[PDB]
Parts: structure tokens; C-alpha cells; sequence
């Protein structure tokens, strides 16, 4: 339905994908990274039922579909479903396809090797896409905060990346990679909301848990106090009506959830917490490079949509951080969704149109061109 | 439009707060070469007491 | 156990601790420089279960415990664990109480004073020991390598110091110390096996990747050459069994991890390689002395294992060396065990007999003293 | 932005760059000898980034640059590098093409023909300068002070020279020319600084060891009584601010590196130190000489900037000296600018203006001609 020949992008995670044209400052929709299939055999004539489910539809339809997700921890692994899910995001809905426009997809620095390459060789042979480009997520994360220096701190869906950037230049032995992200929360929150008289276990069951979390959760600027406070009394609790008429309430697991960034152990993690990760990836680079950091710690990716994470990430690193020197987070309204913007603006920079692959440099490499030509 | 007057308000704050640290970069930079001029005055000073000593 | 009141000398690493008794030529045992903690919550009552564990136990019980290390880079931090490595390596397995035994512990000449001052305090303070000598680690090695002149170039776990000795004298202004160590090569390792699909993020996971690199990585003689097939075939990949029962193949990742002491760009790092810093260690030292010390070049610590490592580093030398002039190595079997050997060799030598701290001197002047009668 | 075809004027170290106009009392801008190069891999795109960077250039963005300098012990062997000093010196800064302007550059009494040569090359050949003349330092640093006849004490980065002039005639059998210099001094207080627990091992950290030892250090009258109480309490400790907000405190460090030129033994250096170097100079002049030099030890470059340097050099030089005799230092607030100074007075001097080599003699003979035209 559009007629702008321009280039096309996509956010593709273990819970959503993020999609729309370059040049433009938001996705045109956000889909589901999901193909849903059926879990019961049809007894009754007439009753619909289809084979398989895609992105929305899945999800629309889950109380009675097992949901499956094709990205471990940020690498497709189900290629086929994803196929699926870029067909429906582009043919159906975005109304865009690869075809007839160069598509750019991301992934995280440390991304197994396989998945740009999947990436690139599907946009190529199944979509006929004229060109392609794999991009960093670091890269989109700092363009669409307006930066060329910080801390990428890209919390997804099945992991956080914790990467800076330094005049454009990557510091990557100052990378942390974090397991630890927002389907490891929902898994948690599932858990602690069994504790409270309300099993979760089924996909659908995730799917509602993680809707909860989304509005009822936070980190806190104080988690001490609002723990101390929302484990003794009902104040602190907050309501939320499961789709099958019962009313949940949570109290401090409210913020126990989500203080798992902090505290990676309450998920039996190996890990220091989202704030040393922070500091470290400041901190490894060189001493020069530190003070910008600290001054322009960005925000991507979602999980930094929780009430109390901008503050708190920011009195947690200038409280581990040297004085005088001013310490900021940068945390816009494109919080969640300012890789795909990064992506537009990278796609769409007069200075990236070089960096694409076309359909001619692929067809003779094959998928290997990748590593050749975008990283 | 309450949400972009928001947006646009919180931008604004966005901005002005930019600048309010801008300035309290500026003011620090400042006062902290006014504290040295001071400072660089003081001992300009103590060594024109040198100086003058010397003279 | 022990029928004589030899020294002790105990080579506290980075990495492992070798320890044994003056005179010999080989560390009696081996622990690791570990103290493990459990890093979960404990189920059943009655288990028994440490809060701390320490050298091999560190390493039995890791399956739960994060295992950290008291000495970062050559330096140790933690003097509470050193202690109760200490404890354990003198008296549960080497059996020679300090108390009637004299003790020699090593460090790199340029290891902050700290190291050497905390580690005399301890030994004379919790241990009692009636004497001390913090040796140095160049000194150490050309007494392992049967050499009073050459180069030591210590390629060890925590802190690389390159240092020129000539006739028994120290030829400091020449020393290169480069912050690159076997413990960033495994590090560059983990990074590039996540690359290749094999993510190793925790503890065990770390312990496991060391012991991979140690069996199965080599420096290459060419390493665009070796890459150039390695990349291409995996008839240059070797198997490891994880122990798990899960394998792991490496290909060019085998000798791209060694490849960081040639080129520490791999890491960060703003350097040139081990063979430039041997190379202007040879250099900077007298006209007169440079042709002594270019056919006494002396490979030392770990690291030294990787195959080819003692043949490369002739060649690097030999591209930057002066035509006429010989260039040599020297890589013994005593390789990676020099430190330990050189300390036996010097704690029992008549020569070095008035060269330790008594603890009558020690308690008149404290720690302190070791500046003054060591080094 | 000039009124006359005045001489350009530039003093060129192994440090930096101090340049202006002839007849002014002042450089209009000074630049470290420095291209810098980046270091790291580009991540991002349309972020600019040059392939090199110069003089001020290099220093602003040196987070992620290593830098080299062209000059070495007072020699340019990297005429490249000093081509592009040159060129953004003389173009961004100073606003001129030498085209129109002839130029003083300067080299130490038995610097290396090359420096000169290369020198007289380049700004004929590449800057298209009228006209050449190549300076010697202690000429400039003699009219800049205010004397005829003396020792000229340079002690800059590269060497210090110790040459002495009478009537304004070069005594050139007694200079003392030694490998003594303040780039020794930034490398010995960084091995120092070590000891302390600081590590200072990349570009940017050996530019910021380079400024400590600027702003904190001295020599003072009395090495071992100030190191009695340096080495013994923290009152006489100074604190640094490193970039990132950290600090480091410098104790007897202070001092101990200053100290190198009076023992250039700390260094590795075969030398008496330079009390005994300048002494040495005035020996080797005739007694009816040695009078006026006692009475005008004469300070220019740098390193002349510690506290007590001065008067430290008048008592271990009296010290030398034969009795009734007067020894004093000059040592003006013109210090490290008097050499670029002295170039300007030169310059200005209508005495000067038969000592020019022309673009015609130049091109007649060759660059060789400078051996003939300058001294
Ligand atoms: N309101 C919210 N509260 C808590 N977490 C959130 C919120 N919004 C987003 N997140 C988390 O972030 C995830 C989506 O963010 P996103 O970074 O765009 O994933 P991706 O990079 O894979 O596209 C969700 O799974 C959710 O767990
Ligand atoms: N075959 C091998 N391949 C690669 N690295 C090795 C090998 N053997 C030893 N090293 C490495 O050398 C380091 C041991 O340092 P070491 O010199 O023994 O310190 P210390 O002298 O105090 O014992 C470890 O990082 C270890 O992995
Ligand atoms: N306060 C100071 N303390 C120590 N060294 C100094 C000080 N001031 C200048 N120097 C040193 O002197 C050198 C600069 O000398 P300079 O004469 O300006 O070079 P050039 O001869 O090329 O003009 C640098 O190494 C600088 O660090």
C-alpha cells in the first residue's frame, strides 16, 4: 500500500518484533514473534480451527494454541517460523514487503554468527529482497537516542547486551553480555504469582502474566522500603482481572519481579545486576572514554518502561561512580522502541548506502557475504 | 494532545533541563576558572608580595 | 610429613598456586588461587555445606559456587582468602606447617608494593613463619632455565612484566610490562566459542573454556594462512568432551585466542604483542649486551604450552633482530612450573641464605621490611 | 591576518610544538608533536572520523587514538607526520601560507644533519616557503634570556643539551650533549606510579602521567631529607584528578621522578647527573671563559619548570665550583616558551636578515645548503 522506495526494518526478539519503513520515527506495527498451532483436536463441524496461527493471531487465539517462539535468547533458530512471521508483518499488515525494497534486520554484538547470516540469506531466497544489511543493535540504540557515545543498556526479550559505543567506534571487550531479560521476568513473576494462590504454567498463562507485568510492575527507586512496606500491607497492592472473571492482586512481588535486574539471583543467575553491568561496560574503557560514558548512559530496548528504572539506574551508577562528574540516563518515549528507529535512521542514512549488500554480491558469496559486508 | 502537549512539555523540560545542566556545566566551568582566576590571583598576588618583595 | 626445615616456596598466581618444598623440582601439589561460595539457597537440613571453599575444593563443589579469584592480575586483593588458601595448601596437603619452615613466595618486579608487603605480613602475622623472601619472577626463571642473562618473557595468567636481566643484574629501564595475560586470551575465547554457538557464561562454564584452550589451542605460524583453511574446513577443528556429555569442536577460535599475545588489539589492548615487548626489551638494553640477550630469549609461566609458541616467537624476534646477530629460545619442559622451580632453586641456594627476612626484623620494622630486603 | 611578510617561527620537540609569528613574544598556538590514529573498529556510520589526526586534533579525540610523535632524542624522523603538524599549524591556526612568509625552524648545536636538512626540504619543497634559516636552540635561549654568554640548560623532552656560548661564539668542544630528558621522566614516574598501585600503559595514560608530572612534581634542595618525611606521612601527599573523577596521590613520587636528573641512574643512564654536566661544560672552556659562565648558568626548554630546580642547580653547581668564584642561574618566567621566543627575536633582528637561505640558492644547490647558509 505504500508507494515510498525506501528501505525496510525489523526488530525480530524472543517475545516481539518491531516493523515499518526507513525514514520514518516509529514501526508501523508490532507483532508477536509467534507461531501459534493448535492444542486440542476439533470435535464440532464448522468451529474454524486453523493449522497454524501467526504473530497476532497466535496470540488473539492462545487460550486454546501452544505458542511457539523462534528466538533463543537472541538468535533465530526456527528459520521457518520466522519466515512465517516476516510474511505475515510485511505482506499482510505492514503492507510493505522486501521485494521491492532493501531490508535491514538487527541483532545483538555477540549474536552467534549463524543468525545474521539466516537473516540475510532469507530476506535473499525467500523474500527476493534486492539488498540487505544485518545491523548492531548498539548502533540503532545510540542513533535514535541522538547519540554517537554512551552505554547501550538493550534489555530484550531473552537477553541484555550492556554495550558502549565511543565516537561511533565499538569498545567490545567492555560488552557484558547479560542472561537476563523480559520472558525471564514473566517466567519469575509466573513463579512468585504461584506462591500468591495463582498458578501460572501454560504459554497462554505467560501471555497473561506478561501483560500483567507490563502495568503492574515495577523496580523501585527504594526496593527495600516498598518491599518492606508492600510484604506487610494491602496499601501497596495492586489489582488486575485475569480474562476468567478472578482478581489477582500483587504486593511486593509487585517490584520482586522486576528488581531481578538488580538482583540476578532471585532467578538463580550468575550475575552482579544490570547496575554493575552497567558500571563495568563504563569502567573497562579507557579513561578518557569513561567520563562520556557516565554522562550519556542510554536506555533501549523494553524493561526500561518499569517505573523507578531511569531513576534508579542513574543513583546506582553515580553512587558507585567517581563525584563532581555528572552521570545521566537517557530514557525518551522511544523507550522499547528505539532499535527499530535506529534501524529507519541507519537505513535511511545517506552515509549507509554503501554498507548494503545487493542482489548480486549475494547471489555470487552466497550467505558468508555477511561477514564480509555488514560486520 | 495532553499527551503531546506532554511530550512536548516534558520535551521542553527535556531541553530546559539539558540546559539547566548545559548551564551548570557552563556555571561550573566558570566558577571553577573564577576559583582559579582566584586562585591563580591569590598566588598572583602572593608572587607580586615576591615580586614586590624582590623589588 | 617432611624430614627437614627446608623453605617453603609456594608460587601464588593469578591463575594456580604451586607449592611445594625448597629443593625440590617440582611443586609437591597444585591448587587452584580459587575460593568458591554457593550461589543458591539450601534445600535439605543436615548436608553439612561450606560458606566458603577453598583451592581444589573450590573446584570439586563448583557446580554450584561461584569461584573468584583473591589475586587480579598478579596483585592480591583479597588477603582473608589468600590466607585460607594458604592454610590449606600448607597444612592439609603439603603437610609442612610454616611455623617450622622458612617461606619464599614470587611476584613480578613491577607487581604493586602492596602484593609483596601483604603477602610477608600474612605469612609472619597468621602463619608465624620464622623467615621470608618475596622473590621475582625473572630471577625466578633464568635460575629454572639455567641462565644468569636473558630475557624473561613470563607469558603468564595475570600481568606479562618483560623483563632483561644481564650477568645476574637487572636492566630495569628496559623492562615492557603489558597488561595481557592467559586470562584475557581465555576471555577472547569465550567471546568468539559465543560467536560460534557455544554461549559460556558462568563459572563453570568459564573453568571449562580454560580447560578447553589448554588442550586444544595452538599458536600457528601464519595466522592468515592457518585462518584462511581453519575458516574454511573442519579438517583443522578438534573435539572436546564437555562434561556434560555434550562436545564442542574449535576452528580458527583454536588459534585466535593464542594469536591476542601477537596481537592484543584482540582485546583492547594498545600493543604490538609479546614478541615486540621482548623485541625492545633486547633493545633497549646496552649495545653490548643486546647480542647476549637475542640468543638468550626465555619463554616462562603458562601460556608457553600452546603448541608453537617457542618457534613463533624466534620468528617474530628474528623479522625485527639485526642480521649476524643469533636470535633464540629457550622453553624447557619446566615450562609454566619456572616460577615455582626457580623459587626451589633460590630458597635453597648458600648464596641466598642471608637473603631473608627473619622474624626478629620483621616485627622491629613490620611489613614494610620486605622493600628493604627483598626487592 | 598579518601586516608584513614577517618570518614564520616554529620550535619543534619530541613533546610539542610551540609556534607564531616573528616579532611577536609568544607562540599563537602550541600543538603536541602528535598524529594521532584510531585504534578501534568503526561501529557506527556518518560519525565523520578522520584516518589521522593532528596536534590538537589528536589530543581532543585521543580516547580511541594511539599517538605517535615524528621527533626523537631532538631528531624528525617522521617528516610525514611533522609535514601535517606543519600544515595545520601554519593554515588553521596561525591563519598563513608560507608561500608569502620565510621560516625559523630550530635544531640543538649537534642534532643529526638530517633534522636540518629534512627540514630546509620541506618547507621549500611542500610549504613553497621564500626563504630558510635553521636556528640553534641556544642562540634563541641566550637572546630570549637576556645573555651572551652561558650555559644553555635546556633539559627538554628529547635531550638536554648543556652547551656553552661566550661573546656569541659557540665553544662546541665542551658541550656536554646527554640522554637526559622529560620523556624519561614522564616514563620513570609511570614505573613508579605502578608501584603506588596506578597502571599507566596506553597512549592516553601516558599523556596523562606526562600532565601529573607537570602540575605535581619537584625537585626541591634536599632529596633524602624531603623523602624522610615524603616516604613517612601522607601530608606531603598531592592529589591528581585523572579524567574520569578518580584521583591519584603522589608521595615521595613527587620527587623521586624529578630526582633522575640530578641521578640519571634511575633511568639506566651512564651520567653524573646534570649539575655535574653543566659543571663539566665550564671546565672544558679556558679559565678567562669559566668566570662568565659560573656567573650565567642560563635556563630555557623545559623540566627547568620544577620547583627548586633553580636553586638547587646554584648549590650543586657551587658545590663544584672553585671558591671565591660567583655561580648563578638564570631562570626566566619565559621558560619553554624562550626557545620560540629567542626564534622570534632572531627572526626580527635586522642582523638576521643576511642569514636567510632563498628559494633560489635552494634550488641552485639543493636542501645540503643549509650546512653551508645556517651554522
Ligand atoms: N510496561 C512495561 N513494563 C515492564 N517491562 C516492559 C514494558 N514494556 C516492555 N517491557 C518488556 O520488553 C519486551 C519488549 O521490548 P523490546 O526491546 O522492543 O523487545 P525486542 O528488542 O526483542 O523487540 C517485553 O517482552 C516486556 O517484557
Ligand atoms: N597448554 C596450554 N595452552 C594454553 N595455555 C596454557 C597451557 N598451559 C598453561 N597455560 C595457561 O597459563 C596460565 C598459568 O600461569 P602460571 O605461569 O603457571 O602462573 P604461576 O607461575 O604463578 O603458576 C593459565 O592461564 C593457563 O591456562
Ligand atoms: N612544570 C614542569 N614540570 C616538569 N617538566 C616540565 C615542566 N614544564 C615543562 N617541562 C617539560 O619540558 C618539555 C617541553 O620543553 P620545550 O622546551 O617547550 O620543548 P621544545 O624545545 O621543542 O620547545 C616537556 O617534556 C615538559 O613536560
Amino acid at each position: 500500500d505504500e508507494d515510498e522506495t525506501t528501505a525496510l526494518v525489523c526488530d525480530n526478539g524472543s517475545g516481539l518484533v518491531k516493523a515499518g519503513f526507513a525514514g520514518d520515527d516509529a514501526p508501523r506495527a508490532v507483532f508477536p514473534s509467534i507461531v501459534g498451532r493448535p492444542r486440542h483436536q476439533g470435535v464440532m463441524v464448522g468451529m474454524g480451527q486453523k493449522d497454524s496461527y501467526v504473530g497476532d493471531e497466535a496470540q488473539s487465539k492462545r487460550g486454546i494454541l501452544t505458542l511457539k517462539y523462534p528466538i533463543e535468547h537472541g538468535i533465530i533458530t526456527n528459520w521457518d517460523d520466522m519466515e512465517k512471521i516476516w510474511h505475515h508483518t510485511f505482506y499482510n499488515e505492514l503492507r510493505v514487503a522486501p521485494e521491492e525494497h532493501p531490508t535491514l534486520l538487527t541483532e545483538a554484538p555477540l549474536n552467534p554468527k549463524a543468525n545474521r547470516e539466516k537473516m540475510t540469506q532469507i530476506m535473499f531466497e525467500t523474500f527476493n529482497v534486492p539488498a540487505m544489511y544485518v545491523a548492531i543493535q548498539a548502533v540503532l540504540s545510540l542513533y535514535a537516542s541522538g547519540r554517537t557515545t554512551g552505554i547501550v543498556l538493550d534489555s530484550g526479550d531473552g537477553v541484555t547486551h550492556n554495550v558502549p559505543i565511543y565516537e561511533g567506534y565499538a569498545l567490545p571487550h567492555a560488552i557484558m553480555r547479560l542472561d537476563l531479560a523480559g520472558r525471564d521476568l514473566t517466567d519469575y513473576l509466573m513463579k512468585i504469582l504461584t506462591e500468591r494462590g495463582y498458578s501460572f504454567v501454560t504459554t497462554a498463562e505467560r501471555e497473561i502474566v506478561r501483560d500483567i507485568k507490563e502495568k503492574l510492575c515495577y523496580v523501585a527507586l527504594d526496593f527495600e522500603n516498598e518491599m518492606a512496606t508492600a510484604a506487610s500491607s494491602s496499601s501497596l497492592e495492586k489489582s488486575y482481572e485475569l480474562p476468567d472473571g478472578q482478581v489477582i492482586t500483587i504486593g511486593n512481588e509487585r517490584f520482586r519481579c522486576p528488581e531481578t535486574l538488580f538482583q540476578p539471583s532471585f532467578i538463580g543467575m550468575e550475575s552482579a545486576g544490570i547496575h554493575e553491568t552497567t558500571y563495568n561496560s563504563i569502567m573497562k574503557c579507557d579513561i578518557d572514554i569513561r567520563k562520556d560514558l557516565y554522562a550519556n548512559n542510554v536506555m533501549s530496548g523494553g524493561t526500561t518502561m518499569y517505573p523507578g528504572i531511569a531513576d534508579r539506574m542513574q543513583k546506582e551508577i553515580t553512587a558507585l561512580a567517581p563525584s563532581t562528574m555528572k552521570i545521566k540516563i537517557i530514557a525518551p518515549p522511544e523507550r522499547k522502541y528505539s532499535v527499530w528507529i535506529g534501524g529507519s535512521i541507519l537505513a535511511s542514512l545517506s552515509t549507509f548506502q554503501q554498507m548494503w549488500i545487493t542482489k548480486q554480491e549475494y547471489d555470487e558469496a552466497g550467505p558468508s557475504i555477511v561477514h564480509r559486508k555488514c560486520f | 494532545d495532553a499527551q503531546e502537549k506532554l511530550e512536548l512539555a516534558e520535551k521542553k523540560a527535556t531541553d530546559a533541563e539539558a540546559d539547566v545542566a548545559s548551564l551548570n556545566r557552563r556555571i561550573q566551568l566558570v566558577e571553577e576558572e573564577l576559583d582559579r582566576a582566584q586562585e591563580r590571583l591569590a598566588t598572583a598576588l602572593q608572587k607580586l608580595e615576591e615580586a614586590e618583595k624582590a623589588a
